[PDB]
RNA sequence: GACCGAUAGUGAACCAGUACCGUGAGGGAAAGGUGAAAAGCACCCCGGAAGGGGAGUGAAAGAGAUCCUGAAACCGUGUGCCUACAAGUAGUCAGAGCCCGUUAACGGGUGAUGGCGUGCCUUUUGUAGAAUGAACCGGCGAGUUACGAUCUCGUGCAAGGUU
RNA sequence: UAUCCUUGGGAGUCAGACUGCGAGUGAUAAGAUCCGUAGUCGAAAGGGAAACAGCCCAGACCGCCAGCUAAGGUCCCAAAGU
RNA sequence: AACAGUGGUAGGAGAGCGUUCUAAGGGCUGUGAAGCCAGACCGGAAGGACUGGUGGAGCGCUUAGAAGUGAGAAUGCCGGUA
């Protein structure tokens, strides 16, 4: 192998999902939250169970 | 590939049509048309292809029913209380010219361009007009 | 972060009335001059692998420096004075242009140190042999010794 | 002379030896294209189609194949987050009217 | 009452065609050769309608 | 042939200087300097000190003759403005804009 | 590693407000009004390309239907005639010869009639 | 140092816990860049000066002192096209006329006139909305990291795997 | 005709609206309210109903200065029958 | 090739663009780097070149890696200017 010719294993690594950057992603403006209650709010959410 | 007509390719012909005995919406409707260039083949829409029309015997212009009596021509002057009215009875004695004017400018288009029209209308109250210099020729309307 | 910068304890206008936007500290993030959010925190970026997955990684690189022919063993590597000038010798006499891991069975001083200065040119022990190091040099310049102690290890 | 001749789902006018630029034939710069749907021919004998004018050819020489000038296909729906950019460049052929084989 | 918008350039710079000032009402001075305001003393050379004021 | 002077950062607001310059600009320079001297504004002074600036650097440097030159081009560019705070009412402060002013004449040969 | 704005912001903004040139006052100088005014534009654009071929083939009917008037026919009646006839010549084509060549369309007409008058 | 690079990084790259604010505890800024070298513009000219135009220095002075670069808002000067009968979310499509001539393209600028057309965002059953937010421009400004859990995918080994 | 089921990963939603039809509440009032049922809107641009989320017609991958139709229309504004 | 499909909010899934830094390889650059300004060029989009001007010393490209990775709205913060 060459350090200037690099390749993964296909499939073993994925680009990261980052919401809140746009529209065209459609992760843009709620970043797959959905509009307003508890479970949109930082910090958000209840308890397990 | 649509041919446009344009300022310099138009050529506006001379009409008179005789008003007497002709039912005042009928007559307006092909006089607008005729002032469109609807009857043209080079007609464009945004250029003033049409032929300018005398109208005499404006007097003359029949109307159906009881709309000499009932027909109103309303006007407001933008003070309070200024609508003003006339009937069509009242148009056709005193204001004959301006009562084919309104059933016309009506039926022109709206915009710089319809009112560019409007002023190729020429009607007269009586058979006589001073347009000889023109050499307007006879237009009998289709109907 | 807002609670390390300097200040921004007092709430800088009250809640209501003045008509600005409410602010809870001069130091809050969209300030000039305010906490970061999130941003770099001191962290290791290390991890390990299995050890047969390091053991296979270094025979692999081994194998691809004798399917390149990149692989010079030699019978014996005693530089006599340590000097530059004759390891830098010894090198053009094997025709190694580019770089080299020169590689000892021990802590080899003499040939270490004439190396040390050469450009891409680097000494280790058979112990010392490393999956990026082998990788990263052209040709793989190996004693007969450390042939033997690294097979000693992997095989 | 002229003819009225059917190419890329659409008519067209045309004269010997005018350039006109319609859809993409399947066809080279510097082949000769014919043109067989030939609905009037003008000019001194007139004929008529019923479609077409029987026997009539039109041949023309391909100048380039191209792509028109760029549109920004651009497409929103105000308050709904839907945008939609899309670039277009109309593929043509640019062909020489040689001939109208009436 | 406060403005409603703004005032565009355009709008701003047609208000502003009247707001000019006028070319003096100027003279040349028959003595001195200055240019005067008419009706009023040579600030130049002292004169006015002929005489050394 | 042109030659030119400029005022930088001469302490008047653009606006003020403009009016005064839309009077002389095009005109031949013993007409401008007539019009400055009998125009009763605070620019006219300063801008008559440029203008003359103008012809004596036409007449020294380039060897024009003052009696054939017109004023080709004039105009004022803004300069930095010193901020000022006027105290008003309810112990509230307003900003003051003590603008400058740049004030370019060129005068060229007719 | 902190990644500063830098220049990639101008960049996308200029290129909004060169699609705005020759727009009125603030359109065609503030990114925020000009880029709503060039994403207007694009849905006008769209819609107009529709309407364009609307618009001319209501042109190509109203040069007929005059052509067709000066040969004794209505439009209806002349492309029922012509539909008769198996005359396949499209509108843009009959409004070309009512302008450029009227005794070629007054053929088209004369066979429409023929059709007609069966 | 796969840390920052002057709105960042310390509050503080600079005479900063200063200036400033507060009776006090206390709060707490802004502000880096001439040039390789001062060679920091002798001298002449307008001006009271400021400032400028030459001249000289320099590779460069449009590097001449908050003096590298020098965006945008914003303010001006000049003028190619249009504009004083017009009803305008300002564009878009159609389109003469006039003026140009390119990364050479079924080109560029302008736009008489015609058709169509109630900004953007948020929030809503529904907003051109007479609901909310933004004066404009620029910069900065929001799912991160650690350690656990789980699933998918990948790789090694496999009834073993792993420290 | 090409859906359906199971297991596992990830959600969002829990303010609905009008229209037709079947009921209640109301006064067999409400652009009312509350269910049932179908549609459209929501989340759907295009044509028609002057304008007009919810009606009528119809689902916009993109280009064309081709053609045929739907609702609705064909004297003029305004395409097509005086 | 043929056949079929391609409106879309919440939201799921996929493929990509660009930014800073690092590694390796290979380059550019005082015969003018980045930045900036202009243009009628190119790509399905994010975007990318080319030419000229300014600028005066740095910077691409390829493959992989890592993130302070993308702003138009927060009565956002700071500055400038209306
Ligand atoms: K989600
Ligand atoms: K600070
Ligand atoms: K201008
Ligand atoms: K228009
Ligand atoms: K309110
Ligand atoms: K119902
Ligand atoms: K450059
Ligand atoms: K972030
Ligand atoms: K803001
Ligand atoms: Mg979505
Ligand atoms: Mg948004
Ligand atoms: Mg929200
Ligand atoms: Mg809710
Ligand atoms: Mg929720
Ligand atoms: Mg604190
Ligand atoms: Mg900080
Ligand atoms: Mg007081
Ligand atoms: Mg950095
Ligand atoms: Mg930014
Ligand atoms: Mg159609
Ligand atoms: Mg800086
Ligand atoms: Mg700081
Ligand atoms: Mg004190
Ligand atoms: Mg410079
Ligand atoms: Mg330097
Ligand atoms: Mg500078
Ligand atoms: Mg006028
Ligand atoms: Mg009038
Ligand atoms: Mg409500
Ligand atoms: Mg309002
Ligand atoms: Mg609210
Ligand atoms: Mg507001
Ligand atoms: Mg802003
Ligand atoms: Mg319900
Ligand atoms: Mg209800
Ligand atoms: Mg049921
Ligand atoms: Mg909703
Ligand atoms: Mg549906
Ligand atoms: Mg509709
Ligand atoms: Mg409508
Ligand atoms: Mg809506
Ligand atoms: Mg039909
Ligand atoms: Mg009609
Ligand atoms: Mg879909
Ligand atoms: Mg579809
Ligand atoms: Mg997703
Ligand atoms: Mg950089
Ligand atoms: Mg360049
Ligand atoms: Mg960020
Ligand atoms: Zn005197």
């Amino acid at each position: 192998m060459k350090l200037h010719e690099l390749k993964p294993s296909e499939g073993s690594r994925k680009t990261r999902n980052r919401v809140g950057r746009g529209i065209g992603s459609g992760n843009g403006k709620t970043a797959g939250k959905g509009h307003k209650g508890q479970n949109a709010r930082s910090g958000g959410g209840v308890r397990p169970g | 590939t649509t041919p446009m007509a344009n300022a310099s390719t138009i050529e506006r012909k001379w009409l008179v049509v005789d008003a007497a005995g002709k039912t005042l919406g009928r007559l307006s409707s092909e006089v607008a048309a005729i002032l469109r260039g609807k009857h043209k083949p080079t007609y464009t829409p945004h250029v003033d292809t049409g032929d300018h029309v005398i109208i005499i015997n404006a007097e003359k212009i029949e109307l159906t029913g009881k709309k000499l009596t009932d027909k109103i021509y309303y006007r407001h002057t933008q003070h309070p209380g200024g609508l003003k009215s006339r009937t069509a009875l009242e148009m056709r004695t005193n204001y004959p010219e301006k009562m084919l004017e309104l059933a016309i400018k009506g039926m022109l288009p709206k915009g710089s361009l319809g009112r560019q029209m409007f002023k190729k209308l020429n009607v007269y109250r009586g058979s006589e007009h001073p347009h000889e210099a023109q050499k307007p020729e006879v237009y009998e309307l289709r109907g | 972060n807002r609670s390390e910068v300097r200040g921004g304890g007092r709430k800088p206008w009250r809640q209501k009335g003045t008509g600005r936007a409410r602010q809870g500290s001069i130091r809050s993030p969209q300030w000039r001059g305010g906490g970061v959010v999130f941003g770099p925190t001191p962290r290791s970026y290390s991890y390990k692998l299995p050890k047969k997955v390091r053991r296979l990684a270094i025979k692999s690189v081994l194998s691809s420096k004798v399917i390149d022919n990149n692989i010079i063993v030699l019978e014996d590597l005693t530089l006599d004075t340590a000097k530059t000038k004759e390891m830098a010798a010894i090198l053009k006499g094997l025709s190694v242009e580019k770089k080299a891991l020169i590689v000892t069975a021990d802590a080899n001083e003499a040939v270490a140190l004439s190396a040390r200065n050469i450009p891409g040119v680097t000494v280790v022990e058979a112990n010392g042999i490393n999956v990026l190091d082998v990788v990263n040099h052209e040709k793989l310049l190996i004693t007969k010794a450390a042939v033997e102690k690294v097979e000693e290890v992997l095989a | 002379m002229y003819a009225i001749i059917k190419t890329g789902g659409k008519q067209i006018k045309v004269e010997e030896g005018q350039t006109v630029y319609i859809e993409k034939l399947a066809a080279e710069a510097g082949e000769t294209v014919t043109f067989e749907d030939v609905l009037f021919v003008g000019g001194d004998n007139v004929k008529v189609g019923n479609p077409t004018v029987e026997g009539a050819t039109v041949t023309a020489k391909v100048e380039k194949q191209g792509r028109a000038k760029k549109i920004t296909v651009f497409r929103y729906k105000p308050k709904k987050n839907v945008h939609k950019k899309q670039g277009h460049r109309q593929p043509y052929t640019k062909v020489t009217i040689e001939k109208i084989n009436a | 009452a406060v403005p409603f918008r703004r005032t565009s350039k355009m709008k701003k710079r047609l208000r502003r065609t009247h707001f000019k000032l006028n070319v003096p009402g100027m003279t040349e001075c028959p003595s001195c050769g200055e240019m005067k305001l008419s009706h009023r003393v040579c600030k130049a050379c002292g004169s006015y309608n002929g005489k050394d004021i | 042939m042109q030659a030119k002077a400029v005022a930088r950062t001469v302490r008047i607001a653009p606006r003020k200087a403009r009016l005064v310059m839309d009077l002389i600009r095009g005109k031949q320079v013993g007409e401008a300097v007539s019009i400055l001297n009998l125009t009763p504004r605070a620019a006219s002074p300063i801008i008559e000190k440029v203008l003359k600036s103008a012809i004596a650097n036409a007449e020294h440097n380039y060897e024009m003759d003052a009696n054939n030159l017109v004023i080709s081009q004039a105009f004022v560019d803004e300069g930095p403005t010193l901020k000022r705070f006027r105290p008003r009412a309810m112990g509230r402060a307003s900003q003051i804009n003590k603008r400058t002013s740049h004030i370019t004449i060129v005068v060229s040969e007719k | 590693p902190r990644v500063k704005g830098g220049t990639v912001t101008r960049k996308r903004r200029k290129k909004v407000l060169k699609l705005a040139k020759g727009y009125f006052g603030s359109k065609h100088t503030l990114y925020k009004v000009a880029n709503q005014q060039v994403m207007k534009s694009g849905n006008y654009a769209f819609r107009d390309r529709r309407q364009k071929k609307r618009d001319f083939r209501k042109l190509w009917i109203t040069r007929i239907n005059a052509a067709a008037r000066m040969n004794g026919l209505s439009y209806s009646r002349l492309m029922h005639g012509l539909k008769l006839s198996g005359i396949e010549v499209n509108r843009k084509m009959l409004a070309d010869l009512a302008v450029n060549d009227l005794t070629a369309f007054n053929q088209l007409a004369d066979a429409a009639k023929a059709q007609l008058n069966k």
